[PDB]
């Protein structure tokens, strides 16, 4: 997968994360 | 087999989380809409109270003025009856 | 690789659950907020009725002050005409 940047709060999440660590929004939302 | 099947479940879960977030987002938006309506309650209540007190000051003053108006009317009527006689 | 996926799947399952509990909590809030919002038209109509009662009262009172003055001048002019 690789790390992913939340599209709502811009936080860089771990590859395994399903929700953003900070705003809790799902990866694909 | 096991790897692509798990991946399929994960994708399904991840897409379902989007549908869940979509409903949450719509509910939160409606809750913003609601909160504004609810915030008028104390304003409407304060507004009613204000007009109620002003109504009541006016009613009290107007009552005290019918009393003296009827008395002026009676004195005028009686004075008119004397002048018309003589 | 595989136990990573298994543990990702498990987090996604817990996240489904935690999202649905948020939805359920938001829904029951909207329920109690609907009650509060259904008082609003009545409070509006109440304010309207007091406003109308106050405006009619004020107007009736200002008229009556003018009529009182008017009658008092007629009482005095009818005296002048008396004499
Ligand atoms: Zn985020």
């Amino acid at each position: 997968r690789g790390r992913w940047a939340c599209q709502s709060c811009t936080f860089e999440n771990e590859a395994a994360a399903v929700l953003c660590s900070i705003c809790e929004r799902p990866r694909l939302a | 087999m096991q790897l692509e099947d798990l991946r399929q479940q994960l994708q399904q879960a991840e897409e379902a989380l989007v549908a869940k977030q979509e409903l949450i987002d719509k509910l939160k938006e409606e809750a913003e809409q609601h909160k504004i309506v609810m915030e008028t309650v104390p304003v409407l209540k304060a507004q009613a109270d204000i007009y109620k007190a002003d109504f009541q000051a006016e009613r009290h003053a107007r009552e005290k003025l019918v009393e003296k108006k009827e008395y002026l009317q009676e004195q005028l009527e009686q004075l008119q009856r004397e002048f018309n006689k003589l």
